[PDB]
Formats: C-alpha cells, sequence, structure tokens
C-alpha cells in the first residue's frame, strides 16, 4: 500500500538542529516531487519546502529560507529535512506528502503521511505538580478532578482509580502558559451520595521526566 | 507575500449544500487544490486542478472556478463531512506553494445543548505553594463553540486567562476548560470571582469566594 | 496511451535500457505547468 512515515521529531532548544526523515513505500518514489508541510498546534497548514523527483529543484517558504534544507535519497525512497537555527515558532507537526506535478488521475499533494512532532522550547524537562479539584444534593452529581500543572514536555496521561473508573472521565487538552510549561485538568462526574464512602484517586504519568503521581481527591474540610 | 483568502468558518445542517470559497490573485493561471482534515488526522485530497475529483471521493464533493475565485461545493452534506477544509495553490512564478487559512465546516448533527459550568477555587495545597489557579470546567454543550469571560468581583478581567478549544466528550457532546491565574493575595483580597460562559446567546455563570 | 500510476504517460526516468520504453515515454517537466 502507498504509505509515508515521518520520523525524527523531538524536543530541542532554540538555535539547535534537527533532521527529519520520511520513508516511502508502495509506489515509485523516484517520479514524484516531495513536500514538507507543517502545522502548529491549533493552526492551519503551512507549506515548508518541495524537492523535484530528481532532486534538482528545491523551493522553500520565506519563513524557513536559509535555515532548512530539503533532500532525498531515491535508492532508499526517503525524504529528509535538515532544520538548522530552530526557533520557537518552528514548533509544529511536520508532514511529508508526494506530488506528481503533472498527475492525471490524481494531482497535488495527493498522499500524506501521519506527521512527526517537533517542539522547540528553551524549557527543560520537568515533572508536574498535581493539585486536587475537590468536590463541593438530592440524587445529583458532583464534579471532581486533578490539576496537572507546570510540566514539560508533552504528553501526560491521567487515569482514575488505576483505570477502574472511566464513566464521566474527561481529560482536557494542555495549555501552554507564558512560562513555557504545560498544564491540563482531568475531571470525573460522580454521584454526590458517594463522596463520603467512595475513594477517588487520579493517576498522573509523565513519561518524559519519568514521574508518576497518585493523588487522592477528597471533599474539603 | 502571496496569500489565499478563505473564510474561517461555515456552518451547515445535514442535507443542505455547503460552499467554501477561496480566492487568490494568481488563481486564473495556477491550479488550486482542496484538502480535508479531520481532528487528529492527516489531510486528504478532495479536489485537484480546480474541478477534478479523484476516484474514491464521494460524488457529493465538487469544485468550480470563476477565475481568481474557486469554490468547494458539498451537496447533501453528511455528518462525516465535518472537518477543516484547506485550499492550496501556487504563486505567479509557480515556484512557491501556499495554503489558505482553512475553513472549519460545522455539521449540526445533534440538537443544541446548553453547557454546564463548574468553577473550582484554588486548592489550599496550591495556595501553600504560593500559587493560585481558578479552574472553570465547561461540559455537555453543542455546538462546540463557547466564549469565556472572567470577572473580579463585578469588573471584567483578561490578564492571566487561558482557555482550551472545545473537544468532544465520550457522549459526543463538547467540553472546554478555562484557567485564571492569580497570586494568593489577589485571591484573598477580592470578595468573589466568577466564570461567565456564553453559548448560543445564553449565559451560564458560576461564582466562588475565598470565604 | 500508456498510463503509469497517477500519470497518463510513462516517465522516461524509469525506462532504463528498454528501447520500446524510450519511444513512448515522456519527460516530467522542469516546472509545474500552468492553466
Amino acid at each position: 500500500q502507498v504509505q509515508l512515515v515521518e520520523s525524527g521529531g523531538g524536543v530541542v532548544q532554540p538555535g539547535r538542529s534537527l533532521r527529519l526523515s520520511c520513508s516511502a513505500s508502495g509506489f515509485t518514489f523516484s517520479v514524484y516531487a516531495m513536500h514538507w508541510v507543517r502545522q502548529a498546534p491549533g493552526q492551519g497548514l503551512e507549506w515548508v519546502a518541495i524537492i523535484w523527483y530528481d532532486g534538482s529543484n528545491k523551493y522553500y517558504a520565506d519563513s524557513v529560507k536559509g535555515r532548512f534544507t530539503i533532500s532525498r535519497d531515491n535508492s532508499k525512497e526517503t525524504l529528509y529535512l535538515q532544520m538548522n537555527s530552530l526557533r520557537v515558532e518552528d514548533t509544529a507537526v511536520y508532514y511529508c506528502a508526494r506530488d506528481p506535478i503533472v498527475g492525471h488521475t490524481r494531482d497535488g499533494l495527493d498522499v500524506w503521511g501521519q506527521g512527526t512532532t517537533v517542539t522547540v522550547s528553551s524549557a527543560s524537562t520537568k515533572g508536574p505538580s498535581v493539585f486536587p479539584l475537590a468536590p463541593s444534593t438530592s440524587g445529583g452529581t458532583a464534579a471532581l478532578g486533578c490539576l496537572v500543572k507546570d510540566y514539560f514536555p508533552e504528553p501526560v496521561t491521567v487515569s482514575w482509580n488505576s483505570g477502574a473508573l472511566t464513566s464521566g472521565v474527561h481529560t482536557f487538552p494542555a495549555v501552554l502558559q507564558s512560562s513555557g510549561l504545560y498544564s491540563l485538568s482531568s475531571v470525573v462526574t460522580v454521584p454526590s451520595s458517594s463522596l463520603g464512602t467512595q475513594t477517588y484517586i487520579c493517576n498522573v504519568n509523565h513519561k518524559p521526566s519519568n514521574t508518576k503521581v497518585d493523588k487522592k481527591v477528597e471533599p474539603k474540610s | 507575500s502571496y496569500e489565499l483568502t478563505q473564510p474561517p468558518s461555515v456552518s451547515v445542517s445535514p442535507g443542505q449544500t455547503a460552499r467554501v470559497t477561496c480566492s487568490g490573485d494568481a488563481m486564473a493561471e495556477q491550479y488550486t487544490y482542496w484538502y480535508q482534515q479531520k481532528p487528529g488526522q492527516a489531510p486528504v485530497l478532495i479536489i485537484f486542478k480546480d474541478t477534478e475529483r479523484p476516484s474514491g471521493i464521494p460524488e457529493r464533493f465538487s469544485g468550480s472556478s470563476s477565475g481568481t475565485t474557486v469554490t468547494l461545493t458539498i451537496s447533501g452534506v453528511q455528518t462525516e463531512d465535518e472537518a477543516d477544509y484547506y485550499c492550496q495553490s501556487t504563486d505567479s512564478s509557480g515556484t512557491s506553494w501556499v495554503f489558505g487559512g482553512g475553513t472549519k465546516l460545522t455539521v449540526l448533527g445533534q440538537p443544541k445543548a446548553a453547557p454546564s459550568v463548574t468553577l473550582f477555587p484554588p486548592s489550599s495545597e496550591e495556595l501553600q505553594a504560593n500559587k493560585a489557579t481558578l479552574v472553570c470546567l465547561i461540559s455537555d454543550f453543542y455546538p462546540g463553540a463557547v466564549t469565556v469571560a472572567w470577572k473580579a468581583d463585578s469588573s471584567p478581567v483578561k490578564a492571566g486567562v487561558e482557555t482550551t478549544t472545545p473537544s468532544k466528550q465520550s457522549n459526543n457532546k463538547y467540553a472546554a476548560s478555562s484557567y485564571l491565574s492569580l497570586t494568593p493575595e489577589q485571591w484573598k483580597s477580592h470578595k468573589s470571582y466568577s466564570c461567565q460562559v456564553t453559548h448560543e446567546g445564553s449565559t451560564v455563570e458560576k461564582t466562588v469566594a475565598p470565604t | 496511451d500508456f498510463h503509469f500510476e497517477v500519470f497518463n504517460f510513462v516517465p522516461c526516468s524509469i525506462c532504463s535500457n528498454n528501447p520500446t520504453c524510450w519511444a513512448i515515454c515522456k519527460r516530467i517537466p522542469n516546472k509545474k505547468p500552468g492553466k
């Protein structure tokens, strides 16, 4: 099957370098132009660069000119992007896509990979602090959760009661604060009549810092 | 320099006809292409060279051109067509590729639902850590679009506010979160704080006090 | 009219040493054609 697999993404500091790879399979790689296209979190697609089927023509977006270099190895059916002098605004998911240039049944960027994530930040790896979101009637429900604050980098996973509690559980996307650290919350809605007997514990796991935190959430006072 | 102009959002109901326009100064000489991207997925080619639809794309998708403006048309829209749609072309020299800003197509596939708001005050543990974070959790609303307003006592406050974009819950309804960062002295000085959520012309507000 | 993958022609860059291929093949242009 026609397939594109991006790799090489990671977390780097500003000014450093990073090399992305895109390995193709299932089609004659050597007759297609190849694109790099990136997408910042919550933003639109931004074209990065293209290279001709024979590696001759190479064009770049003005936002990356002089810093990024595109190349290809047709013998290994692989596309490369050498990213130098990286900046915070280079943080994005990086896709590769083929382009026949003169396609007939298909044209344009007709096949895309799933992307690889690149994060450029001056912050260092830091585990999170976990604060409880304590719950406050007549067979109603109450919301309780955990505030996973000031971690870097993404991601963090949250479960409840070691995975035994899943009903009403919602883990929100992270927020990138002005300090360069992430924070999110995970909330679960439970019957109000169980707040005195049932135990609720949120399981926070931050693999990049090798930190695991279990925090019990109790009603106040 | 060269930019394509694409509307940020279009809303439609199932069975109706959705149209997304995209304009560019060089589109009469350069072909334009349309891509569909669902949340968490890679883009997929829908229309190529202005008007051509690849085999495997449903017949309800079509594209047309009037010169410097092209249009993506989806007749009888389905709930599975809700996604971000991007137009893409090249500049006049044909050596630079450009994407439009993207159009979020909303397909109203379930009845409107009002949001529920829960506002958490800063925990004593965080206050002991010389920090203060108010957590406003919004849940069970549709469509997935809200605006959040914070108030110190009775006056609006915008500094130190962070709000997530709504994401789908397990029951296919939407939820969102908003944070108000404060210092411990700021949290104890004011009489109360409120989180105001606006959804479909209706307003839901919760209030907490440090006493 | 030979077709090869998404192309309505055979790119000359894959003919190698087949003489019949070079008689029908077409070259991918150095520039993306306009309208």
